[PDB]
């Protein structure tokens, strides 16, 4: 049973690695988005 | 969308298709001339102005059963390229249906199937009709299966077959054709349903108390089965079942795709009044050994997965109650590795009654398709008959004379032997 | 303003969401054509939490209707209030998963998920202060379970700091619908463990049981079940939608009911639920609401709370009510049943009070309970999967679209870990 | 007075111009006969920019009608608003180019082009102060491409300090209805690069995509495609024709959209565009106009803006609305999508706002974008040309009318140079 | 303007012209006597008061067919000096029609063509109808080609021809005439179309289910093709294809100008009711090797250019969809040097049905003209017949007896060999 | 490949020379041409 759980851990690590690789590839160029403004908070004397 | 193309091969397939299309025309309001005075798009293609043509192709190497359609009351429903005839009948020969006569007519029917499937936009699969013992319905059906598999591939292939009865059969060379066609059925079909003629005979004799029933009642009952199959797709219901869904919930292993279709309730006009037909009792009657439309004993087998296709005034309440009661019964026992083995479908459309038919109208109807290990023994006796004929090399010269060898017989026999071992090893406890 | 994007996946999710929109447009006074016809200004004070303003004083839901067959979309549109939805939100395929988690997650659902992501991106960017998403789906199907699970994964990848709500109906052994329920249930619970902020364990068995004994309803169709689930959803969101004497939006419930990030599976409940015969024989007061919501009968899961320990309990009340009365009722519940509540958390029961009751009821409440009784709901699914998995049954289908048995194995490892977590926090 | 002389070449150009005059006369209230019947004085205030004062309160368009087949002239005349045109301006040959750029540019365009220059001269001095010309043609054919290109060369020789807008329909890889599209497209682009100030790369397949998915139009004929093109090229000059809170003539857009002289191929667009079903489920606000404009799916080019960087974009807004909302929207588009915009040009957007919207819409917008994605729309033409040119395919025709292979080589070299320039400035 | 002159030479040309002019009189409403009880100016010139005269010339060295026309229903349509008549036929001899019998009538046909051409102001081209096998249709058509080329020059010349079949062939000396006429057609014709009688018979017997088709059905189909080609000149539509446009889009190299005609739909009245006739299915049917108007397999060759001529209720939407689907199919091969290979024309005028005809009334019609390399093998089999007969010098003395040398046979053989070599060169990839 | 580009440059130069010659020939006598007055600007004390 130890071999099965070691293979399970290896599979989980491989899946995490490929998911992280896909995320890194996606994060290089974000997708085109458009919405409302979200104005910046005004600055006050302090 | 959700189209499905019906293919009818041989005399049995063509007659069952005639009954099926009569039933469908009654269901959707289509007159036999193809007019409607929506949901019919599953089987009927709308052409021009108010003209519906069925998505069917009728093929037989002899023209008699097709010329009946070409001159019958439904002669205007189809167009001549959906009705294909050969010159010489296969004459109860798998060899003639597969190699010699099938080779010059396969191209035309495949062209017709291509032209029909091009029109459809949501093709769900094929509904192929044939008989195991018929030379055409075995050889040409196998050829069309392999051509469809190499051509369409992932498209679902559902077929209905007339499995030869243990005592009753009209052909002497029946087991040869059955084994020869099933050797390719094992891989070129996604789900094969068998309906036994003796079982329909005694169901008509007992439930419908018909003393002298002909093939018309056979084909009407089979048409009711196929209509219940496609009712979840031609109408709406509180619980819908699709063909791929049907396969996934019914076929546990790639080689185990041979479920038993049983239908309920089948009753005459006079016995319908005295029975207050509830969902629970028709569900119980589906599991009753004498109502199975294959002459086998479910008591001596184990149910692996059964698909319950209800239609009419059916609610999930009494469906679940009936399923629970079936679970609590020890005579009907399932395999240990399938704790949940019931696939359920409810349709609001009640089953229509064809004029002149012996089936009385009922508010609720059930078409259980149970995949069980009890069908292994039918193939066991079929193998026994095949071995008895094959020990003396009887009728083998007929098949050999037109391009077949003993090697194909041996490999088909060992393929059925492997299939029998497969049922034995899937029916065993873990 | 704290708006919620609603998503429906599969036939069950689509129908439950449709009934939810029915009941919530009745609550907010929106006719089937989408024009406001209410009486109180409170119906439009917080209409933006669910509805988007359209030109012409017309309201459209912030709902995305997703399925892999057009039949459910046609049924939803042709039904009542089906005209209120925006047509482009009807994102539908043409095949249907066919009770295949693989076909809904990898092969054909993943082909359609891009359009769903585009539409939810439209809905999330059009609105000002988004807070979270609602997804309604099943767990025994292939479209709902698998494809909605993929959708939740994508949304959490894109919106990691927004809450996730999922009203999931789970398979139960009594009302067993398909043959491949455990496969889809396990594969969906797997990713619902780490992707959903809070999940409601609904099932058809407990809803049927409610309709039988509490409602005394002879032939309850699916519409009644969807109505119960819709009432639960509305009671959960009423603090956002309507004011009260003590407000608690979904983040408050999340922080008061999820002591540890993997323990977010809840048993919903609604009070009052009456038969027509017994309506006039019952007083309508907070103590009887409290006794009804805490009854093991009123739960909406195949889980007996007496067999486990309540970690946290949420009771979202709706109506004109005393606060002393509710608080004393919570004390009585937590003191007469000190053995049924977890002991390292004092104040196991959270209370939220909304002053706008549901239509036709002067007083109502919603029960949400984070309990260790979810463990047997998961164990029955796990043992059914195991029974089907030694013999390698129906795996050829799922392997046909491109998974491996190792994915299944890690799924049951995750589910067994969740069961062990619930058991060890039960003590 | 900021006058525009309209020229139509080829069947495509003539039909698009017919719909353009339809929509223009609708905006300024000119009936089929040619007389004013509008209600607002602004319709007549700037009526001169496209029309000429006839005798008796009658207006005749400043349009030149050029073709090598009399059939298109007859078809244009017989259509609605076809009688407003001056019969003198109809300049037509008798043979037809037959999809031969060489014929329409050298053989039978040579003697038909003198009459066209005579008519455009008479129109040029008939006006007070003109700013440039507006040619409508397609690149696939020979009459359109070759005729309009030779005409463009002659005009720029005679009027080199005036604007020159070419709303030229370019061929597409999917919708290809003539076999020699690459030859004509390359030869015409070779001189559109050097002899015009703004080229709007309309293509048929993107118009079909708009009609399919945006408009949900079941059977889009050429009427709808020409309607789209007409609406866009009316919104381009609405600032000339109507008052506004921020005016922008053709020269101002030419300045703000052409950083370097060779990069003047723009990808146009329109907003709002709704189906009949989704008409009442959509709010009409500036943010959703911006959403539809900047959607890569709304473009009328065979280009994906996500595949390149916007150099400059133009938003010629129309209707009564606020400048704050418009300009913050343009800013927001630039901020969250800095990867899709060129970095050495801050404020990539130029904004114009007009007061009078198109008829039937309370506000509208015209998108014009100078993007680097045009490089691949030219690469597909270039590679089809290269495939057809290695084997000398179909070249005996073009060589038959005096053209040599060296002109094909220089046209290919010029198009490759322009693609290289766009790639260089994309980075 | 946009007038085109039709020249009919030989018996095949005269009979196809009879069919064509009957069809055109039906199209524009011209009565058989030339009266209307605009758009006809392409083919008919209005003379005097309400009288229309076809812009055609009928020439045959034999009188029989021309006097059949002179006494038939359309005797009032043509004025007599257009119908040109010799004394003795060429008698299946190229030499007779080219040097001896054709030389005494060539001046009269040329000045009649001159009188018919200066009358119109926008002459677009010539539509020459003939047959390869016949002596007149080869020799005299050739002679008229050199005369038109030296006289009219740059003016377009579309030539319709009947090509001998591999099996169906009624002349023993047919290959000699076929080679000899192509040796001049190669340079004196701009786009010579190709039709084979055997393929037309095959289409009639499978699609139009006529057991016994004659030449009148054959000429009806050919006339439908010619009407589809000239409909753009004679009517208006979404996309208009001129003759010069046609040549520019279909002919890649100067010597490769022999496209294959085809037509779709070609169905009977009973067939059209059931079938749904959409743009996609007729577009697919034009590429079906069973529907080719010439007996040759397009699979063995590769396409170089296609001219889809749509007429009827046709929109560019589904035309583009059908062309994309054709592009996706791997069976329809296209050469690499033609990335776009579909010239498309949509017309509004539906195809008119001849009273008493075998074709059915249809909303849409397509005439696909494809410049494929599949015609190289048909030319090769004709060349094999020619040199098989030439090795024994059979029938050569007949040609030599009336002003023809031995060297011309060899030079025509070399010309056809060069044509095959050119097709092979343009077939190979780069 | 250099020979082809040199020939291309030579062809461009020849075409430009012919175009310039045509322009010079045209510029000797402009076409007869008629428009409106375009009055001269008034002059002011400055
Ligand atoms: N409470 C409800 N349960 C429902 C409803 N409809 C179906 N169901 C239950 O949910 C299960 C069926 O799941 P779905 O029909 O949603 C399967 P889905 O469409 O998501 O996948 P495919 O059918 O494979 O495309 C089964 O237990 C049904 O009894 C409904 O309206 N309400
Ligand atoms: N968007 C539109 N494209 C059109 C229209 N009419 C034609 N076209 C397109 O134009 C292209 C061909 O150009 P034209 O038809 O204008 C050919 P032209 O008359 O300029 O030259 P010739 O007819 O060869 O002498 C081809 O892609 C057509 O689809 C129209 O109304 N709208
Ligand atoms: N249920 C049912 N079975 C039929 C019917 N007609 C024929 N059969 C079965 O078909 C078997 C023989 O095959 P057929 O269909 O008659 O003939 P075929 O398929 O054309 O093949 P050939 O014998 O070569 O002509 C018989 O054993 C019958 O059991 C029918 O109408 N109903
Ligand atoms: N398709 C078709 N082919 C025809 C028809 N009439 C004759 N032909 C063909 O013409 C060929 C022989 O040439 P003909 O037209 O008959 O004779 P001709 O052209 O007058 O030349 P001569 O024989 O010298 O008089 C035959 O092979 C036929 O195939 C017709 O009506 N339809
Ligand atoms: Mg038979
Ligand atoms: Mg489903
Ligand atoms: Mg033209
Ligand atoms: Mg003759």
């Amino acid at each position: 049973g130890d071999q099965r759980k070691q293979m399970l851990q290896k599979y989980k690590e491989e899946k995490q690695l490929q998911k992280l690789k896909e995320q890194r590839e996606k994060a290089k160029r974000g997708i085109f988005k458009v919405g409302r403004y979200r104005p910046d908070m005004p600055c006050f004397l302090l | 969308m959700r189209e499905c193309i019906s293919i009818h091969v041989g005399q049995a397939g063509v007659q069952i298709g005639n009954a099926c299309w009569e039933l469908y025309c009654l269901e959707h309001g289509i007159q036999p001339d193809g007019q409607m005075p929506d949901s019919f798009n599953t089987f009927f293609s709308e052409t021009g102005a108010g003209k519906h043509v069925p998505r069917a192709v009728f093929v037989d190497l002899e023209p008699t059963v097709i010329d009946e359609v070409r001159t019958g009351t439904y002669r205007q429903l189809f167009h001549p390229e959906q009705l294909i005839t050969g010159k010489e009948d296969a004459a109860n020969n798998y060899a003639r249906g597969h190699y010699t006569i099938g080779k010059e007519i396969i191209d035309l029917v495949l062209d017709r199937i291509r032209k029909l499937a091009d029109q459809c936009t949501g093709l769900q699969g094929f509904l192929v009709f044939h008989s195991f013992g018929g030379g055409t319905g075995s050889g040409f059906t196998s050829l069309l299966m392999e051509r469809l598999s190499v051509d369409y591939g992932k498209k679902s292939k559902l077929e209905f077959s007339i499995y030869p009865a243990p005592q009753v059969s009209t052909a002497v060379v029946e087991p040869y054709n059955s084994i020869l066609t099933t050797h390719t059925t094992l891989e070129h079909s996604d789900c094969a349903f068998m309906v036994d003629n003796e079982a329909i005979y005694d169901i008509c004799r007992r439930n419908l108390d018909i003393e002298r029933p002909t093939y018309t009642n056979l084909n009407r009952l089979i048409s009711q089965i196929v209509s219940s199959i496609t009712a979840s797709l031609r109408f709406d219901g509180a619980l819908n079942v699709d063909l791929t869904e049907f396969q996934t919930n019914l076929v546990p292993y790639p080689r185990i795709h041979f479920p038993l279709a049983t239908y309920a309730p089948v009753i005459s006009a006079e016995k319908a009044y005295h029975e207050q037909l509830s969902v629970a009792e028709i569900t119980n009657a589906c599991f009753e050994p004498a109502n199975q439309m294959v002459k086998c004993d479910p008591r001596h087998g184990k149910y692996m997965a059964c698909c319950l296709l209800y239609r009419g005034d059916v609610v999930p309440k009494d469906v679940n109650a009936a399923i629970a009661t079936i679970k609590t019964k020890r005579s009907i026992q399932f395999v240990d590795w399938c704790p949940t083995g019931f696939k359920v479908g409810i349709n609001y459309q009640p089953p229509t009654v064809v004029p002149g038919g012996d089936l009385a109208k009922v508010q609720r109807a059930v078409c259980m398709l149970s995949n069980t290990t009890a069908i292994a023994e039918a193939w066991a006796r079929l193998d026994h008959k095949f071995d008895l004929m094959y020990a003396k090399r009887a009728f083998v010269h007929w098949y050999v004379g037109e391009g077949m060898e003993e090697g194909e017989f041996s490999e088909a026999r060992e393929d059925m032997a492997a299939l029998e071992k497969d049922y034995e090893e899937v029916g065993v406890d873990s | 303003m704290r708006e919620i994007v609603h998503i429906q996946a599969g036939q069950c999710g689509n129908q439950i969401g449709a009934k939810f929109w029915e009941v919530i447009s009745d609550e907010h006074g929106i006719d089937p054509t989408g024009s406001y016809h209410g009486d109180s200004d409170l119906q439009l004070e917080r209409i933006n939490v669910y509805y988007n303003e359209a030109a012409g004083n017309k309201y459209v839901p912030r709902a995305i209707l997703v399925d892999l067959e057009p039949g459910t979309m046609d049924s939803v549109r042709s039904g009542p209030f089906g005209q209120i939805f925006r047509p482009d939100n009807f994102v539908f395929g043409q095949s249907g998963a066919g009770n295949n988690w693989a076909k809904g997650h990898y092969t054909e659902g993943a082909e359609l998920v891009d359009s769903v992501l585009d539409v939810v991106r439209k809905e999330s960017e059009s609105c000002d202060c988004l807070q979270g998403f609602q997804l309604t789906h099943s767990l025994g199907g292939g479209t709902g379970s698998g494809m909605g699970t993929l959708l939740i994964s994508k949304i959490r990848e894109e919106y990691p700091d927004r809450i996730m709500n999922t009203f999931s109906v789970v398979p139960s052994p009594k009302v067993s619908d398909t043959v491949v329920e455990p496969y889809n249930a396990t594969l969906s619970v797997h990713q619902l463990v780490e992707n959903t902020d809070e999940t409601y364990c609904i099932d058809n068995e407990a809803l049927y049981d409610i309709c039988f004994r509490t409602l005394k309803l002879t032939t309850p169709t699916y519409g009644d079940l969807n109505h119960l689930v819709s009432a639960t959803m509305s009671g959960v969101t009423t603090c956002l939608r309507f004011p009260g004497q003590l407000n608690a939006d979904l983040r408050k419930l999340a922080v008061n009911m999820v002591p540890f990030p993997r323990l977010h599976f809840f048993m919903p409940g609604f009070a009052p639920l009456t038969s027509r015969g017994s309506q006039q024989y019952r007083a309508l007061t907070v103590p009887e609401l409290t006794q009804q919501m805490f009854d093991a009968k009123n739960m909406m899961a195949a889980c007996d709370p007496r067999h486990g320990r309540y970690l946290t309990v949420a009771a979202v009340f709706r109506g004109r009510m005393s606060m002393k009365e509710v608080d004393e009722q919570m004390l009585n519940v937590q003191n007469k049943n000190s053995s049924y509540f977890v002991e390292w958390i004092p104040n196991n029961v959270k209370t939220a009070v909304c002053d706008i009751p549901p239509r036709g009821l002067k007083m109502s409440a919603t029960f949400i309970g984070n309990s260790t009784a979810i463990q047997e709901l998961f164990k029955r699914i796990s043992e059914q999967f195991t029974a089907m998995f030694r013999r390698k049954a129906f795996l050829h289908w799922y392997t046909g679209e491109g998974m491996d048995e190792m994915e299944f194995t890690e799924a049951e490892s995750n589910m067994n870990d969740l069961v062990s977590e619930y058991q060890q926090y039960q003590d």
